RNA sequence: AGAACCUUACCUGGUCUUGACAUCCACGGAAGUUUUCAGAGAUGAGAAUGUGCCUUCGGGAACCGUGAGACAGGUGCUGCAU
DNA sequence: CCCTGTCTGGCGTCCTCTCACCTATGA
DNA sequence: TCATATTATTACGCCAGACAGGG
């Protein structure tokens, strides 16, 4: 084929075949003419090398080349390699009725449905719309229907909502590693140009929303619609196939909304009042007469199913909070009240959904996963859980710990000037005292964050776990750990140079205090090594998955 | 004092450390390199003169003619840069070289030549550099990126562990020339020394010594010291210097002087060496078992019989001693082969050597280098004497000789370019010393061992390739030269030089397309140091250590600005203050510290000098004298950050920005961010699109000014003065007299580049930021470019941001945006698309440009004229027609008429047409000809008249010393004017002088306008081949929408999720909604805490802005404004700014306060930024709460959010990953040729590659039918997909699968081998 | 839906011939304004004023004059070509 | 003849987007 | 335009697999 212009961009195999035929014609003419021995030996040898270069180029000494120094691609190089026929056109194919766009959240969704734009929906479903238009009788020939959807008149959007309705689509994030990276949804049409994807499902795709893209595929035939609904639907994938752990675990905002909701404080509005049900618990929270965390005797009716498939009601007064009753309005019947009576971090909400799946089955667990996500988003919005510069509380004991460590390294180096100790024992003593001082700084800041709030109730003071914002983001397990909150308040440890050995002078400044120049440069050693490790580790991880699914 | 656009809006500058060295010109690498390449520099170094003095004078092989050189020159470019980008030509210059041919007679080395000839011949065109550091190669604007490669000169590398699988180290030594053959020495685990040349076969290394005319005895003289056995009274005693016994076991009885020194069994200690030196012990009698393992040094022959006793390098036995003792050779020289220190590596290599003399050594080297073809005396000697020893094919440069003498601890640094005997012998000696223990290896990441190539060096190497090809051509033509009938262009040819230099500037791995969407991105693509390219490492192979940051990067390479992905740490970006060494290394400034007092003199160092000295830290507290206020200070000695004394240091860092680059020193509060998020923040900050309304970062670092000036996107004033401000077309600046030349009266007319296409389809546009009649100074800015605001650098815009979860719409990293952001068009960016249409004559006649578009009805002839082509302007969308361009016979007509692509809208801003000389109808082509024709003359006369007006007044102005008669000077109006005599006393010939000016003005204007019409009157200017050349420039205006990507400066990426109404936003109690809600959960994990301090400090900045907006709106007399502005500019600790505000004339306070009512801009520098107490104190100057947190109500429910939230102003950027460039869908369209599967991409309307892991994921489910239609019906099988399309549109979802076509393609490709693959029984 | 002249296309005489009406060049004159004798009048001969928008000055656009032709003109014929 | 360095081949992540550039010769 | 037919750089890192060498 010619490219855009007036010349033909010729393939490499035409060069190979044209050389074999040029040489073969020369050899026939020389055997006609009775050339001497050395001429026809060179001629047959050039034909041998030409045939051997046509079949598998470069297996003989240095491969032939046309333009410019790059070798030209032979038949065996049309078969082998990453870009042969197996790995590029027979195992993986390019696919019609498919689309691709940037994802975004849309938290109003139920977890069996996803948002799909109107422009992509009218392009992916052109033949179904053509068939629907031809059934009604609005048009006659196929051309008329293609002009109608090329113009996009007022009547094809009702046709589109009547071809969408019960027709699942396969959403697919581009590095699909396990089977939960292709899931089938039902479309809900979107004014917009971005796929709205239900948030819980994101933890299956490893999909954040920092610029990600996903592909949509349409199951055309009827068996494929039934496979998308009965095997690949997103309600059907709620447990990861690698183990027994649920994969629709609530990820980050919703566990903060729950951890702020089901908690307590030693005095609030409506401390120790008594409530006749969870409905008036939410009514007291909404009207402005109690607080979301205020300990209260309620009367809850938990249904324990102790018989053989019969739900027995037991009603009692639990000493609980307001938020635990409001969250009890969403729990299905069979679970006991003690699943919400605690503080509900992330491990606790994961085993809440797991006990709901083991007891009440699939359908209450799907609808209860949605109600968890809705109430987590709503009370995280009502929480106003910001992050400030004052939330990262510096330990008051931090500077004296650093000065005691500086006195200790001064003692060790004064022994080093007088030669009492060895050099390796000096390096070991310095790394040991900076590890001990690091642990002491972490314990100072961790006490100063985990119990900083000290509020009185009707008299003398009484302490409790803190409502500091970074501490709830750490204790809830939403985002953060001990190490990250340690590096934002306490000293950020002893960073290591790329030699593999550690550096004897640590980074005594956290991020709330400023790092100076040398400390940031040592930090950049430690972080450039991590980025290089991930960006080169991913190739071995993918090649390991390939070898494993081809031995299986 | 300040300049006049500095007093417009002076940014509140935190920062305690006084800067001593201002920032160098940020494009100096590109400009200094290319100014080195083209410059007339006598003494030859470096440049084009080095190329001509290497290649010339050419003399042929005794052909008695010798073409020599005189001088070269570059003429004017025929196309200036703008019309060069428009047309598509290179931006080049013709290289006029004077060449002087002299031709000899017979027998004239000394005789005078018989004839000369000389001419200014023309070879090539070299592409000049634009004033901003760019090229224009073929219409497009490209940048050569500076390479980072291994220096020439010896390197002693180890490879300690991986080979031999036994933990035994090797030690190789590579002599890397700048041009020529590579010579490597290397041990092997048998402890033998091996040479290899150009990574070829392995020769035992002493053969190269035997190739340098060294006998075996001379080699053993070099690499071994002699132990002397004297034949004496009995048992052949030994000279013993006591150094040789260090650390060995006493095998025999060590006694002398009648005294037993050391007995057998104990090892010899250094106290025993002191005993032997104090007792003066040299000669001791040895047993016969001591010599029975040693090796002879030189040859010995039996004197009377006349034959050989033993060859050199022969081990000794007792009967050999009975041979040599009875002959009469009293001295025996043995080789001291210490197992600890002085190993016998050369001697065992000589035992491996199959050669004996020089000639067989050269024959074996020639059989290594060029195999098959025979090894004769002349051929092998010419090979080996031109491998390393001739000036043509082997040349360590000056850098190579400096590194080569420095790594061998030589004294000198300048020497000859070739090697010698002594250099190869010294490399072998240092390698042996490293094996013995003394001296150590070199590392390759050490930036003293790592040179930079730049534009001038790379273009000079390519130009030298072209010159050696043209000298082989000149040697060709001259021996076939007949004289005198040729002049020097039948010999020389302009083709190979131009071919080579356009090969490099067009298709190389470093001459690459400029990332141009941003002033930052231009100025940080020009400052780029790539490890890749020719002669360097590759992306997909290496490695771990070359991708990692080494302690010599401090102040030379940015540690944190490197692109994430497949090439991390290969594409390093250069630091802010780092220049380039004379040899090409990276030297960075330091402040010389003689004693306690840190001196303000600067001094540049590279990494092979930074190790020796002790260099302080940038921020170490020194007060009022330079004395370090502590008695101990953190420094770094040899790449090790350690704490040293007050008075030991020799250098200090210059300024605290100097570690990082110009991409990541624009991030305020860098020191509070993590390193990873600073990397992601700088790499995204390169990617910002220019918004429609540029908006001044409230929290900047003060480096915005230098980046916005030094990248040439703003129209910086060349000569200061006032202004005339016609400006609709050009800024016209009248020049003050001190900066103004005596002749060339002169006023500067700046060209503003209005709406045009960038390289990334963004819009580069300049707008004047000075009014009419306003003073400007030299170096001041006049026109704000893209993403600039009054000379600062405004990539994104500053918006009110709340940190809270808001109903899930900002879940992972999403961002929830009000409607006030999209109503104000405060991200509505402008994109420009160039679309070409050509009507080439493929076949069956030429194609045609006519509106008489076929089949298609009264839906073709619409946005066009009666003669075809889009009629300009208009609200064109997708599926429209721009250029009717269709042929007959292609009832056989078709529609190739270039239309508008699917999904885009826009306005036709410009239509260019340099078409096939004929595009015209009956007259538009010549209709506009007269328009431009009359235009030229008009301005031509106008300009003359403009100067004439100024000159006429000037005539009268000077008319005072020679006729001031006001009533006797207003005679003729447009006729003459001055008519008075003068004589002498004072020179008033001024009238005569100005008379010539006007006289020459009119005389030159005619000629100027004479060529104008000549140029005007023309078909059009372009190349041949292509016929119909119609380029149409659309300009889409994209706003913002759910799905775009925004980001701050700290690494906080986001896809804007919901575009809320104004009402539903979280409003504080004052009533203002917040603009953008981010998510707090990103902040504890991604440890980029700097965005919060930017949020609080931007809140304080707009607090001052709201306070000034109240004091100026509710208008107060300027005393209260200058008092509040003075309080705002004093504010807190000891800073550098304060202000001199009472000298702003009671109006420059008000113009400043007009430019501050949107918020007081604050410079928070990079590592010496604003502390937290100053943020709190500035939040107390404004009336804002000290915590940074305001209680916010909810727009939905009207009720307060508990636990007050953070609101502030973050500077958020819109990155050019827009969602309606990514949205794509395909049902059915076109496919490829070879395969039956769909095409790929978006510009090709193609479908999604359902790859391999998705097939494994469908196999993981039970999706057997979904996969079957996913690879047979939807993709490949042609009968299956046509039956499926008809089955769908009938209303029958059922597939008739069949077999994929690409599998039958597989069968024919396998079967086209000798392979019979089939398909068996039914 | 209006013939004294005009209208008017008809008759009688007196006259004009690139023309009463247009476009085009060439080159003579700014247009126009006023007034005189002969003649039925058409026309054929005189005296007064003006030079505006712009010129590396081979000149121009409005408005008269002359010659060349290209053309104008025709209420001339065919309503049985329309 | 069983260890053995040494040499030769054969791997090295998926998906996507933008741009430019394409054999010499020649009576 | 229409047949003529291939040369002057090196700088991955294991990891199997086959091969001449020698105690």
């Amino acid at each position: 084929v010619p490219l855009d212009g007036g010349r033909f961009a010729t393939s490499d195999l035409n060069d190979l075949y044209r050389r074999v035929i040029n040489r073969n014609n020369r050899l026939k003419r020389l055997l006609d003419l009775a050339a001497p021995d050395i001429i026809v030996r060179n001629e047959k040898r050039m034909l041998q090398e030409a045939v051997d270069a046509l079949l598998d180029n470069g297996r003989r000494g240095r491969a032939i080349t046309g333009s410019n120094k790059r070798p030209l691609k032979s038949l065996a190089d049309m078969i082998k390699g990453k870009q042969g026929r197996f790995r590029q056109n027979l195992l993986g194919k390019r696919v019609d009725y498919s689309g691709r766009s940037v994802i975004t959240v849309g938290p109003y969704l139920r977890l069996h449905q996803c948002g799909l734009p109107k422009k992509m929906a009218l392009e992916l479903f052109k033949p179904f719309i053509y068939g629907k238009l031809e059934l009604r009788g609005l048009a006659t020939t196929i051309k008329a229907a293609k002009k109608m959807v090329e113009r996009e008149e007022a009547v094809v959007w009702d046709i589109l909502d009547e071809v969408i309705r019960e027709h699942p689509v396969l959403l697919n994030r581009a590095p699909t590693l396990h089977r939960l990276g292709i899931q089938a949804f039902e479309p809900v049409l979107i004014e917009g140009k971005a796929i709205q994807l239900h948030p819980l499902v994101c933890a299956a795709y490893n999909a954040d929303f920092d610029g990600d893209q996903m592909a949509v595929h349409v199951p055309l035939t009827l068996e494929a619609q039934l496979e998308a609904r009965a095997l690949m639907m997103s309600t059907n994938n709620i447990l990861s196939p690698a183990n027994g752990e649920p994969i629709i675990v609530p990820s980050q905002d919703v566990v903060l909304g729950l951890y702020y909701m089901t908690r307590d404080c030693v005095n609030a509005k409506g401390e120790g009042m008594v409530l006749t049900g969870p409905k008036e618990a939410e009514r007291l929270y909404r009207s402005g007469l109690a607080s979301l965390h205020a300990r209260v005797k309620v009367r809850i009716t938990e249904y324990e199913k102790d018989a053989n498939g019969e739900l027995v009601a037991k009603t009692s007064l639990k000493d609980t909070t307001v938020g635990r009753a409001i969250l009890w309005m969403i729990v299905p019947k069979g679970l006991p009240y003690s699943i919400v009576n605690q503080a509900l971090g992330k491990k606790a909400i994961s085993k809440m959904l797991n006990t709901c799946y083991r007891i009440l089955g699939l359908k209450p667990t799907v609808i209860f996963a949605d109600q968890i996500m809705y109430t987590g988003f709503a009370y995280a919005a009502r929480s106003g859980a910001s992050v400030g510069i004052d939330d990262m509380v510096i330990p008051e004991k931090k500077h004296e710990i650093i000065s005691e460590a500086e006195a200790e390294v001064a003692e060790i180096q004064e022994q080093f000037q007088s030669g009492l100790v060895t050099a390796g024992e000096r390096y070991n003593k310095v790394i040991d005292i900076w590890a001990a001082a690091n642990d002491r700084v972490s314990k100072a800041m961790m006490d100063n964050l985990q119990t900083e709030t000290v509020i009185n109730r009707d008299g003398q003071e009484e302490k409790q776990v803190s409502f500091n914002s970074i501490y709830m983001m750490a204790d809830s397990g939403a985002r953060g750990s001990a190490a990250q909150i340690r590096q934002l308040a306490g000293m950020r440890g002893l960073m290591a140079k790329p030699d593999g050995s550690i550096i004897e002078t640590p980074i005594t400044a956290n991020f709330r205090e400023g790092l100076n120049v040398l400390q940031y440069f040592i930090s950049t050693h430690g972080a450039r090594k991590g980025l290089a490790d991930t960006a080169l580790k991913t190739a071995n991880s993918g090649y390991l998955t390939r070898r494993l699914v081809d031995v299986a | 004092v300040y300049s006049y656009t500095e007093k417009k809006r002076i940014r509140k500058d935190f920062g305690k450390r006084p800067q001593v060295l201002d920032v160098p010109y940020l494009l100096s690498i590109q400009l200094d390199s290319f100014q080195k390449f083209i410059e007339q520099d006598p003494e030859g170094q470096y440049g084009l003169e080095a190329a001509f003095r290497s290649v010339f004078p050419i003399q042929s092989y005794s052909g008695n003619s010798e073409l020599q050189y005189v001088s070269y020159r570059l003429g004017e470019p025929v196309f200036d840069v703008q019309e060069c980008q428009i047309r598509g030509v290179t931006y080049s210059a013709p290289l006029r070289v004077k060449l002087r041919l002299v031709i000899y007679e017979r027998e004239a080395p000394e005789g005078t030549v018989k004839d000369i000839k000389e001419q200014e011949v023309y070879m090539g065109e070299i592409p000049l550099m634009t004033d901003n550091g760019t090229f224009v190669i073929n219409g497009t604007e490209r940048v050569i990126v500076s390479q980072l490669h291994r220096s020439p000169g010896v390197f002693f590398d180890s490879d300690k562990g991986k080979t031999h699988s036994s933990g035994k180290v090797l030690y190789n030594a590579r002599i890397i020339p700048y041009r020529g053959s590579w010579l490597d020495f290397e041990f092997d685990p048998k402890d033998n020394l091996f040479v290899r040349i150009d990574r070829r076969r392995k020769l035992p290394a002493t053969i190269i010594l035997r190739a340098l005319n060294y006998t075996t005895e001379q080699i053993l003289d070099l690499f071994f010291e002699k132990v002397i056995f004297e034949i004496r009274d009995n048992k052949l005693q030994m000279e013993l210097v006591p150094e040789r016994l260090r650390g060995e076991t006493a095998s025999f009885d060590i006694e002398a002087n009648g005294k037993v020194y050391v007995e057998k069994g104990r090892r010899i200690t250094a106290r025993h060496i002191r005993q032997l030196e104090k007792d003066d012990v040299k000669l001791i009698e040895v047993p016969v078992e001591y010599i029975a393992g040693k090796v002879v040094a030189k040859d010995y022959i039996d004197e009377s019989t006349g034959e050989l006793i033993c060859a050199a390098n022969m081990e000794l036995s007792l009967d050999l001693l009975a041979k040599l003792s009875q002959s009469g050779h009293k001295r025996i020289e043995t080789l001291f082969t210490n197992d600890l220190d002085h190993g016998p590596y050369i001697s065992e290599t000589l035992r491996v050597d199959p050669t004996n003399d020089r000639l067989s050594a050269l024959v074996e080297i020639y059989r290594m280098m060029r195999p098959g073809e025979p090894p004769t005396r002349e051929a092998a000697e010419s090979l080996f004497e031109n491998l390393f020893f001739s000036e043509d094919r082997y040349d360590l440069s000056a850098v190579g000789r400096m590194k080569f003498n420095r790594s061998l601890l030589r004294e000198e640094i300048e020497g000859s370019g070739i090697l010698s005997k002594d250099d190869i012998i010294d490399v072998m000696k240092k390698l042996i010393d490293i094996r013995n223990g003394k001296g150590e290896v070199d590392d390759i990441d050490h930036l003293g061992n790592r040179r930079i190539r730049s534009v001038g060096e790379m273009a000079e190497n390519q130009f030298r390739v072209g010159l050696v090809r043209v000298e082989r051509a000149v040697k060709e033509r001259l021996s076939l030269g007949d004289l005198d009938t040729l002049m020097p262009q039948d010999m020389i040819n302009a083709k190979p030089i131009s071919a080579a230099v356009k090969e490099f500037f067009g298709s190389s791995q470093l001459s690459q397309f400029m990332d141009q969407n941003n002033p930052l991105s231009e100025i940080t693509h020009k400052r780029r140091i790539s490890a890749l390219g020719p002669g360097g490492l590759t992306r997909e192979r290496a490695g771990f250590e070359v991708r990692d940051v080494h302690p010599t990067h401090y102040g030379r390479v940015c540690p944190i600005e490197t692109p994430e992905g497949p090439n991390i740490g290969l594409i390093n970006s250069l630091s802010v203050y780092a220049q380039t060494n004379e040899y090409g290394f990276l030297e960075t400034p330091y402040r010389k510290v003689t004693d306690g007092v840190v001196t303000d003199e600067i001094h540049y160092l590279s990494a092979i000098e930074e190790g020796n000295y002790v260099i302080a830290q940038a921020n170490s507290n020194l007060d009022e004298e330079g004395h370090f206020v502590e008695d101990l200070v953190t420094c770094r000695s040899k790449g090790e950050s350690s704490l040293f004394s007050r008075d030991q240091v020799d250098y200090m860092d210059v300024s605290t920005q100097q570690v990082v680059s110009v991409g990541a020193s624009l991030i305020p509060f860098l020191e509070h961010d993590d390193a990873n998020r600073a990397l992601m923040g700088a790499n995204m900050q390169r990617q910002a699109v220019p918004t429609l309304r540029a908006d001044k970062p409230l929290v900047g670092t003060g480096m915005e000014r230098a980046v916005a000036v030094d990248s040439g996107v703003t129209a910086v004033a060349k000569r200061g003065g006032v202004v005339q401000y016609v400006d609709a077309s050009r800024i016209v600046i009248k020049v003050n007299e001190d900066e103004m030349y005596p002749g060339e009266a002169g006023i500067d007319i700046y060209n503003l580049t209005k709406y045009t296409r960038s390289n990334q389809n963004t819009c580069i546009n300049q707008m004047p930021c000075v009014s009419l009649g306003e003073p400007v100074e030299r170096g001041d800015v006049l026109a704000d470019g893209p993403s600039t605001d009054l000379g600062e650098l405004a990539l994104g815009q500053n918006m009110r941001v709340a940190f809270m979860p808001w109903n899930g719409y900002n879940f992972e990293d999403s961002i929830l945006v009000s409607e006030r952001v999209v109503q104000e068009d405060r991200f509505t960016t402008i994109h420009i698309q160039e679309l070409a249409c050509v009507s080439r004559d493929t076949k069956l006649g030429p194609e045609e440009i006519t509106a008489d578009i076929p089949n298609v009805g009264e839906a073709a002839l619409s946005k066009l004229d009666e003669s075809g082509i889009v009629y300009i302007g208009a609200e064109v969308t997708g599926g429209d027609i721009l250029v009717g361009k269709v042929t007959p016979k292609g009832s056989d007509v078709k529609d190739s008429s270039l239309r508008v692509p699917n999904g885009v809208s826009g306005t036709v801003i410009d239509v260019q047409v340099f078409t096939r000389d004929g595009v015209e109808k009956d007259k538009r082509a010549l209709e506009i000809e007269e328009m431009q024709l009359k235009q030229a003359k008009k301005d031509l006369s106008e300009e003359l008249q403009i100067l004439e007006a100024g000159l006429f007044s000037r005539i009268r102005a000077v008319l005072v010393a020679g006729g001031v008669e006001a009533e006797k000077l207003d005679k003729l109006p447009r006729d003459r004017w001055l008519e008075l005599g003068l004589t002498d006393e004072e020179k008033q010939n001024q009238l005569e002088q100005l008379a010539e000016q006007y006289d020459e003005l009119k005389h030159e204007f005619e000629k100027k306008l004479e060529a104008k019409r000549r140029k005007i009157t023309q078909g059009d200017d372009l190349a041949p081949g292509v016929l119909k050349i119609v380029k149409v420039y659309l300009a889409v205006k994209r706003r913002i929408q759910p799905g775009d990507k925004m980001a701050g400066r700290h690494g906080n990426k986001g896809v804007i999720s919901k575009i809320n109404p104004i009402e539903d936003m979280p409003y504080d109690e004052n009533g203002t909604p917040v603009d953008i809600v981010l998510n707090p959960l990103g902040v504890p994990s991604r440890m980029n805490i700097g965005q919060i301090l930017e949020t609080h400090l931007g809140m304080a900045a707009k607090g001052i802005g709201d306070k000034i907006n109240a004091m100026l709106k509710q208008q107060q007399e300027v005393a209260k404004l200058r008092e509040f502005i003075q309080r705002a500019y004093d504010l807190g600790a000891d800073v550098r700014q304060k202000v001199d505000l009472s000298t702003f004339s009671d109006e420059e306070v008000m113009r400043l306060a007009e430019n501050l009512r949107k918020g007081m801009p604050i410079a928070t520098p990079v590592f010496d930024g604003a502390k937290e107490a100053e943020i709190k104190e500035l939040l107390k100057l404004g009336d804002l709460p000290t915590s940074g947190q305001i209680r916010l109500y909810d727009g939905r429910t009207g009720e307060q959010f508990e636990r007050p939230v953070t609101v502030g102003y973050m500077y958020m950027l819109k990155l050019n990953h827009l969602v309606d460039d990514k949205m794509h869908a395909r049902s059915t369209g076109s496919y490829s040729l070879v395969t039956q599967q769909p095409l790929g991409g978006k510009a090709q309307f193609g479908g999604q590659r359902f790859g391999e892991m998705e097939v494994w994921a469908l196999e993981a489910y039970g999706a057997a039918y979904t996969l079957q239609e996913m690879l047979t019906v939807k993709s490949d099988d042609v009968n299956g997909r046509t039956k499926m399309y008809k089955n769908i549109v009938d209303g029958n979802h059922q597939m008739e699968p069949g077999m994929p076509e690409s599998f039958n393609v597989l069968l024919k490709e396998i079967r086209s081998l000798g392979i019979n693959i089939e398909l068996e029984d039914e």
